[PDB]
């Protein structure tokens, strides 16, 4: 039990990956238990792409744009044209693969798995056991990441600086 | 430096106004496990119940079915336009002259029953209109010479012609709705009476 | 039957000796042509009002909130010292208050037609006067204290009108009428 | 039934002699017409002020308080007047008094007795003796009183001198 | 018996310490009879306490309490020691005992058992057997009453003349 | 001395209605009867809060004058305070004990419920009390004495602060009485 | 004494003549003596109090005259002078006595005779002229009682008018009474100020 002072929460069996019955606020209850997972997944995958992101934009910067001077910058050194083009293309991602579906009453209709949109084109998830093992590799690691991002996000904005430049740069604020 | 919500200021009085917001819960919830309603927990006070201004029950709130808010102002005025104070010095009941003894009239007494006093006698009325007009009409008889004057003047052409004529407004109005034509006069309809004026008239 | 404060008087037909504070002290009659429960509520309402406004009258010469304007020590010169949008603030907290506190029943007609004791407005958060003999010598000592605050609260107000002094302050600084 | 004190008068209906001081004298016959219990409480109220007004003429003549300014009684009436320490003591005589109306009020509906506000706080009239024997005297007291009272000022208007001191000198004109 | 003319009240029926039917304006009537024997007991030992302390006082001073209060007794020490801080830490402290001597009245008018003016207060087992109690109960009664009446002469003597207790008796 | 019932701790008072006595650091001694208004359970929360706070309270009053970090500053802790607040790190202090008392607040709505004991959050990693249920007693009466010790400790050191403007190790070596009284005159 | 021969039916004034009817001998002083027809339209109770009360006052002034012209009180004999009579009068008023007899006498006869007549003409038992002011006993036998009351009346009527002759003689002559009967001849007359 993650919170020994505390009982577990009566909606968290331990089906999904990561339930340590860890919600002293109690969302589990409330609320949709599937649409927090999916909330979950897809926050963590999110900032999982996104510590990447911050990653390779302090080394590596693409032809066509500029880089600023931190991966936070970099946001507004794009035009503002292109970056719709990305949330129109994100847009008709979380449309298709939802199937159009994108509201908490009409999603989960055939309740397929929470965070599952069907995509495996390299097939690693067949083994049962293995599908397992990474599901909770995958939420642990978004856990981490999202935690991650949230915090190089604001050393980049207030140190100005790479998260690796900060690292070997070390200095009080 | 730091101003609105990331100054230091607002982030302690957010924690105690969180503190005063979860102040209520708590703390009901620890009085409701509480409460004090044991059979120890009573107030106490020096005063015996034999001091007066205690009360015979604890939240009394009589039922009222009295007079109304309006006659309650309306005695408030009468406390000042009618206090009950020369009414004290007002002539005393049960006087009358009748157990008064004159032999005993004193100058007060005297001058009091010639102002009109101790007037309880008065209990008769003048019971007369004073108002009524008399109307005892008498109607003369008529002779033989004048019954022959009547006559040899209703011939002559009179009594015809103007019936409204020594007769007032109510007097002629009490006439011709209950009789009473005009002498001499026939009651013809105005077609009829058309038509015999047409006839009399013809060629 | 003679009334007890006073004994030359007859007993008010209305004030038996019940209600609590009960002496028989209705010379001019008000409870044989008011409700009794509105001369109460009014009664307790107006004393409440005065031991507050007595507490304020002695604290605030001596302390005040550390506010522009709020510094004044005479109370009747505070009441014009004082931003008057505060005040119009207090007023409508004030008016809420009774709101809430009389369930939306404000007149004599309606007050207590739902049934209410008369100065309840559920207030005893220590959950006192459940013992019924103790809640008969707290009221005697609410309206005893109603009564002496009432008369202390306008003999305060108008010695600070005339002496232009405040309380207590007066006192050791005595200083007699012209 | 002659008056007792009148030889020559019939005694009045209303002097049955029950009352204090009632010895029968009434020659203008105000108790055949007015209520005796009014007249009588007028006449306790009347004594009373007079007798404390004959004391305080004596004390004011004798003794006045250091911090009020040393004058003749009759001609301090106007110096309170102007000063407010009169205006003072009719606010609480008619205070009194308003609750003396409705005492009135009820002596007239007969609850109460006349002149009797049961003002006994030493306890020194109870017994039913004693009682009568105080009200004799109190009444005849009142009577001298307010005779007295009306010499005291008189005398003041004529001869400009107190009670004491034209007890002194006594000048004669 | 006190005053033969007159009679007690009827909460005055014995069965207390001091009980002479001495209450002719009847105070016990309108007043619970333990908080009238509480407050009996509290005044009693505060004027005993005050009465030994002003004798010790004008008979010999603490070292060095000359040095800050200088030549003042009774009033003027007073009016220099609320100055000082020391009758504020007096108020202080001794209405924090008054807190659980409140406690204590509050429980025994609410009928918890105790006694008035009992606060178990018995070092050394001094006095608490057989009848000895009840006459060391009287003794202090009767004593309390003694310097009540004598502290009020001391503090009036000090009003009138300016001087100490045991000056103001040797210099008449 | 006269015969009764009383408290342990006070003999002229009676053992309180809600002090059975199952709770540790319980004499009998609550005067104002704040248990028969409020729980138990409650209470003894809030009390083990402030004690636990107050503890590390003087523990950091005492090291801070005995030593500081090589960053912030040399200052008393009092108008450390204030310094601490303007820096920053006072306001992330406030954050985190927020959110460690947001669970701290779930706890104590558990505790009314009877779920869980006050002040009870179940903290001992090195399972000093944790397998002896005998010693966890002894170290709860402990616990309680050195809370009811240390918010008087920490009181005392604040209140002695404020009048002598001397830290707690400075007037423990330099004690001078206040307001100059040694050679003060009509004070 | 009242015994029929000095009043009542028997002993009949202007002989020869009737006595009124309503005059019947009752009253005391009815010597049957009533012309011009005054106790038919006058009630006799109303008309023997105005004598009784004339003939007392007379008999005051006639001794006040006789005194004052003889002895005056010391003091008033200062502020007044040689002055008597007519002239004491309008000097009293002036100086206060003549104010303060007439309020004194007035307050006396407004609550003694005015209740006393109207009781007395309403019926009481309270005969006309008498106040039952008998001090010292005088006269508590009955027929002694009615020597009295014939003797007051007569000597009221004497007084009445003794006391119009004083006054004549002053205005005439100016002089009092002794003075007036010791100075008999009407020559050297002083000035009679009204
Ligand atoms: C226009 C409206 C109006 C009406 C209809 C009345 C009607 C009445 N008023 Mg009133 N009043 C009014 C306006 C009015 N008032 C105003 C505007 C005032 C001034 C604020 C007053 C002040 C007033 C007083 C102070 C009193 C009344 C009283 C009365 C009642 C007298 C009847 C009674 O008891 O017989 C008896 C009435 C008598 C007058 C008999 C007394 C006779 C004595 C011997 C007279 C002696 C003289 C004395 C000094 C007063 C005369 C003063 C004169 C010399 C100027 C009567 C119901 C009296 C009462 O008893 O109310 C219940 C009373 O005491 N009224
Ligand atoms: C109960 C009433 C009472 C009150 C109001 C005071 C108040 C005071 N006392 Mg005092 N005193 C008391 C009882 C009291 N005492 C008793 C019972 C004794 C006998 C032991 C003394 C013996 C005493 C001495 C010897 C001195 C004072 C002094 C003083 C003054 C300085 C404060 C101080 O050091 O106190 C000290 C008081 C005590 C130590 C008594 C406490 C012990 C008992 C049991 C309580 C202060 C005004 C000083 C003074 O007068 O300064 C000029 C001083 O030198 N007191
Ligand atoms: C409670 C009783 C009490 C006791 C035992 C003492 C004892 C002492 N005081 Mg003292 N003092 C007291 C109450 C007391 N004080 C009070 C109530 C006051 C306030 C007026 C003072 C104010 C005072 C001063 C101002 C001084 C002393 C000083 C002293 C010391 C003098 C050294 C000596 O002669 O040996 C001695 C330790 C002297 C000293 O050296 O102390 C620092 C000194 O100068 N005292
Ligand atoms: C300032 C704090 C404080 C407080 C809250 C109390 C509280 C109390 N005191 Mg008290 N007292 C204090 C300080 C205090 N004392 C001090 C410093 C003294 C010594 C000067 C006294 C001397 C004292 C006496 C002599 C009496 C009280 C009494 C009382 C009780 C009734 C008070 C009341 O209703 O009025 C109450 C328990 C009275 C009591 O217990 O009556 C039963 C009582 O007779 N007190
Ligand atoms: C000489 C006066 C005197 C006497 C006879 C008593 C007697 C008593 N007190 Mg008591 N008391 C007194 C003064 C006194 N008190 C004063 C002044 C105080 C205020 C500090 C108290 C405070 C007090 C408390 C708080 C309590 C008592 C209690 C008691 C009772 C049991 C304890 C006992 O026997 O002590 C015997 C005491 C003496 C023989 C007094 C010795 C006198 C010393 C030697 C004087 C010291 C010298 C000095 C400088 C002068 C008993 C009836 C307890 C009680 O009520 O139980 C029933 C209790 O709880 N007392
Ligand atoms: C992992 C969680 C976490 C993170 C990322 C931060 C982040 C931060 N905290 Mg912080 N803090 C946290 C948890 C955290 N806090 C907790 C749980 C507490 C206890 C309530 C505090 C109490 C706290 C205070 C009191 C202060 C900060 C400060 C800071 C800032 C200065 C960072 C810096 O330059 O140091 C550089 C970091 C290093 C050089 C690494 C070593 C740091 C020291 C040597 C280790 C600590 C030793 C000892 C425990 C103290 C930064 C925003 C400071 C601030 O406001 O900035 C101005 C500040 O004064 N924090
Ligand atoms: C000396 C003080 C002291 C003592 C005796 C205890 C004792 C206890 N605490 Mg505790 N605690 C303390 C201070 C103390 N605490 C402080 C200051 C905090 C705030 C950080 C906490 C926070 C805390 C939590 C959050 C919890 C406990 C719990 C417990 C109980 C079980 C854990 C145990 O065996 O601890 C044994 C403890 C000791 C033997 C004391 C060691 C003191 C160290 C050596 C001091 C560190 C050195 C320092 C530099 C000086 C036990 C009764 C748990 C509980 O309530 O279970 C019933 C629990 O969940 N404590
Ligand atoms: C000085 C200490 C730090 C040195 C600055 C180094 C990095 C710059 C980063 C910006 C600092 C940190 C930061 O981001 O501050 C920016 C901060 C953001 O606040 P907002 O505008 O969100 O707040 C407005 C409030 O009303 C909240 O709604 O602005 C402030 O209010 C502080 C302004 C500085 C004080 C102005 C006076
Ligand atoms: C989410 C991913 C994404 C998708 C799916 C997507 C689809 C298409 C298609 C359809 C097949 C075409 C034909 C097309 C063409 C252009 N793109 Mg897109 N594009 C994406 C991303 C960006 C970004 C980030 C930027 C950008 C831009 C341009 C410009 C330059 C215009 C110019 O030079 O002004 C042109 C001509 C840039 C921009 O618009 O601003 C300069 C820029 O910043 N694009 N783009
Ligand atoms: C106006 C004014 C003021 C005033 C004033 C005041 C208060 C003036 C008060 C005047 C008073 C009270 C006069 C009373 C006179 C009483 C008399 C004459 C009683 C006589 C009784 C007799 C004769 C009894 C006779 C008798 C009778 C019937 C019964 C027995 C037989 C006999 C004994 C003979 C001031 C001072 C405030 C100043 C202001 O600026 C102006
Ligand atoms: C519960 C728990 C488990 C065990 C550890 C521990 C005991 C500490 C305990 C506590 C965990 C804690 C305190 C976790 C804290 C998580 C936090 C503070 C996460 C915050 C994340 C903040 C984020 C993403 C901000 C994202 C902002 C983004 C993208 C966009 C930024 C911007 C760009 C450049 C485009 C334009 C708009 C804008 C805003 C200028």
């Amino acid at each position: 039990l993650a919170v020994p002072f505390l009982e577990r929460p009566p909606m968290l069996d331990g089906s999904y990956a990561g339930d340590i019955g860890f919600d002293p606020v109690g969302f589990s209850n409330y609320f949709d238990l599937r649409w927090l997972r999916e909330a979950e997944l897809k926050h963590g995958r999110v900032c999982m792409l996104g510590v990447v992101g911050f990653l390779v934009q302090e080394f590596v910067t693409l032809p066509m744009f500029s880089n600023g001077v931190t991966p936070v910058d970099d946001f507004f050194v794009v035009p503002a044209t292109g970056l719709w083009q990305i949330f129109f293309t994100i847009g008709f991602v979380e449309a298709f693969s939802n199937g159009f579906k994108l509201t908490p009453s009409d999603m989960f209709a055939d309740d397929r798995a929470p965070g599952d949109l069907g995509f495996d084109p390299l097939g690693c998830g067949k083994d049962p056991a293995a599908l397992a093992r990474r599901q909770l590799v995958e939420v642990k690691n978004g856990r981490l990441a999202m935690i991650a991002f949230g915090g190089m996000l604001h050393q980049q904005l207030l140190t100005k600086q790479g998260v690796i430049e900060q690292l070997t740069n070390f200095k009080a604020i | 430096e730091p101003q609105g919500l990331t100054a230091p200021i607002v982030h302690f009085g957010s924690v105690i106004s969180l503190w005063l917001l979860f102040a209520l819960p708590v703390w009901s919830a620890a009085y409701k496990a509480a409460g004090a309603d044991t059979a120890e927990w009573v107030g106490v006070s020096q005063v015996t119940e034999d001091a007066p201004g205690i009360g015979l029950y604890g939240k009394y709130a009589p039922e009222y079915d009295g007079p109304t808010f309006r006659e309650g102002l309306e005695y408030v005025l009468s406390f000042a336009w009618k206090p009950p104070i020369l009414i004290a010095w007002k002539p005393r009941a049960d006087l009358d002259r009748a157990m008064m003894d004159p032999a005993r009239d004193t100058v007060v007494s005297s001058l009091y029953k010639s102002l009109g006093g101790a007037l309880d006698k008065t209990a008769v009325y003048d019971e007369e209109d004073q108002l009524l007009i008399l109307s005892d009409m008498e109607t003369f008889p008529e002779t033989e010479l004048g019954r022959r004057r009547v006559a040899q003047a209703e011939a002559a052409g009179w009594f015809t012609g103007n019936p409204s004529f020594g007769k007032s407004l109510i007097e002629y109005s009490e006439e011709t709705k209950k009789g009473m034509r005009e002498p001499g006069t026939v009651s013809i309809s105005a077609k009829e009476l058309a038509a015999l004026r047409a006839e009399a008239a013809k060629k | 039957d003679r009334s007890y404060a006073m004994p030359f008087l007859s007993r008010p037909p209305a004030l038996d000796g019940s209600m609590a504070g009960d002496v028989g002290f209705d010379p001019l009659g008000f409870s044989n042509y008011f409700d009794l429960k509105w001369l109460r509520e009014a009664e307790l309402k107006h004393g409440r009002v005065c031991m507050l406004g007595c507490l304020g009258f002695l604290v605030q010469e001596q302390a005040n909130l550390p506010l522009p304007g709020f510094d004044n020590k005479l109370a009747t010169e505070a009441f014009f010292s004082v931003p008057a949008g505060g005040l119009w603030q207090i007023f409508f907290s004030l008016g809420a208050i009774e709101i809430i506190t009389n369930k939306g029943k404000l007149t004599p007609g309606s007050m207590f037609t739902g049934g209410r004791a008369p100065g309840d407005l559920d207030f005893d958060p220590l959950n006192l006067s459940v013992d019924e003999t103790a809640l008969r010598r707290f009221e005697l000592a609410e309206l005893k204290h109603a009564r002496l605050a009432m008369i202390g609260l306008g003999g305060m107000l108008h010695q600070m009108l005339l002496t232009k002094q405040a309380p207590i302050e007066q006192l050791t600084n005595f200083k007699s009428l012209a | 039934d002659f008056s007792a004190a009148v030889p020559f008068l019939k005694r009045p209906s209303n002097l049955d002699g029950t009352l204090a001081g009632d010895v029968g004298f009434d020659p203008l016959g105000f108790s055949d017409v007015f209520d005796l219990r009014v007249l009588r409480e007028a006449e306790l109220k009347h004594g009373r002020f007079a007798m404390l007004a004959v004391l305080g003429f004596l004390v004011q003549e004798v003794y006045t308080f250091p911090f009020f300014p040393k004058m003749a009684p009759v001609d301090a009436h106007d110096y309170f007047v102007t000063q407010g320490g009169g205006s003072q003591i009719i606010f609480w005589i008619s205070f009194v008094e308003i609750f003396g109306v409705v005492a009135l009020f009820e002596l007239i509906q007969g609850k109460r007795d006349a002149g009797d506000f049961a003002f006994d706080p030493l306890g020194l009239g109870k017994d039913e003796a004693t009682l009568a024997r105080y009200k004799v005297a109190e009444i005849k007291h009142a009577r001298l009183a307010m005779i007295a009272i009306g010499g005291f000022i008189h005398q003041f208007w004529v001869t400009k001198q107190t009670v004491l001191e034209q007890l002194g000198n006594f000048q004669s004109l | 018996q006190a005053i033969p003319g007159s009679e007690p009240p009827p909460a005055l029926d014995g069965t207390w310490v001091g009980d002479v039917g001495f209450d002719p304006l009847g105070f016990s009537r309108v007043i619970d009879m333990r908080w009238l024997r509480e407050a009996e007991l509290k005044h009693g030992r505060v004027c005993m306490l005050a009465a030994t302390g002003m004798i010790v006082q004008d008979i010999a001073l603490f070292p060095g309490v000359t040095k800050t209060f200088g030549p003042a007794k009774i009033t003027a020490l007073h009016d220099v020691a609320v100055k000082q801080g020391s009758m504020q830490q007096l108020l202080v402290w001794l209405g924090f005992l008054e807190i659980f001597g409140f406690v204590a009245i509050v429980q025994m008018l609410q009928g918890s058992g105790r006694q008035p003016g009992d606060f178990g207060f018995d070092p050394l087992n001094c006095g608490a057997n057989t009848d000895t109690l009840a006459r060391r109960q009287l003794v202090e009664l009767k004593n309390g009453r003694l310097a009540m009446i004598a502290t009020g002469g001391m503090i009036h003597h000090f009003f009138l003349t300016g001087k100490g207790p045991i000056e103001f008796i040797t210099t008449l | 001395v006269f015969p009764g019932q009383f408290s342990d701790s006070v003999p002229f008072l009676k053992q309180p209605t809600n002090l059975d006595g199952s709770y540790v650091g319980d004499v009998g001694f609550d005067p104002l009867g704040f248990s028969d208004v409020f729980d138990i359970r409650v209470l003894r929360e809030a009390e083990l809060k402030h004690g636990r706070i107050a503890m590390l309270a003087t523990l950091g009053m005492v090291v801070q004058e005995a030593y500081t970090f090589p960053f912030f500053d040399k200052v008393l802790p009092i108008p450390a305070h204030d310094v601490i607040v303007k820096s920053g790190g006072m306001s992330q202090i406030l954050l985190w004990t927020s959110f460690a008392e947001i669970f701290g607040g779930i706890a104590l709505f558990q505790t009314i419920q009877g779920k869980r004991a006050p002040g009870d959050y179940s903290f001992d990693p090195l399972n000093l009390s944790a397998n002896d249920l005998e010693k966890r007693e002894r170290y709860a009466l402990a616990e309680i004495k050195h809370s009811r010790l240390a918010m008087l400790a920490f009181s005392g050191m604040v209140h002695q602060y404020f009048i002598t403007n001397q830290g707690v190790i400075e007037q423990i070596n330099n004690f001078r009485p206040i307001n100059g009284f040694p050679d003060a005159t009509f004070s | 004494y009242k015994d029929g021969i000095i009043q009542g039916l028997g002993v009949e004034a202007i002989p020869g003549a009737g006595r009124p009817a309503n005059l019947d001998g009752t009253l005391v002083g009815d010597v049957g003596f009533d012309p011009l027809g005054f106790s038919n339209w006058l009630d006799l109770r109303w008309a023997r109090e105005a004598e009784i009360k004339h003939g007392r006052v007379a008999m005051l002034a006639a001794t006040g005259m006789i005194v004052q012209d003889a002895y005056k009180f010391p003091g008033f004999e200062g502020e007044f002078g040689g002055a008597a009579m007519m002239k004491l009068h309008n000097l009293a008023v002036e100086q206060g006595a003549m104010q303060q007899l007439l309020l004194w006498l007035g307050l006396l006869e407004i609550i003694s005779g005015v209740p006393a007549i109207i009781q007395t003409l309403n019926g009481s038992e309270r005969q006309p002229g008498d106040f039952g002011f008998d001090p010292l006993n005088c006269g508590a036998n009955p027929d002694t009682l009615a020597r009295r009351q014939l003797t007051e009346l007569k000597n009221g009527r004497l007084a009445m008018i003794a006391v119009g002759g004083m006054v004549h003689h002053y205005l005439l002559v100016g002089r009092g009474p002794i003075e007036f009967i010791t100075n008999i001849p009407n020559f050297k007359n002083p000035l009679p100020p009204f």
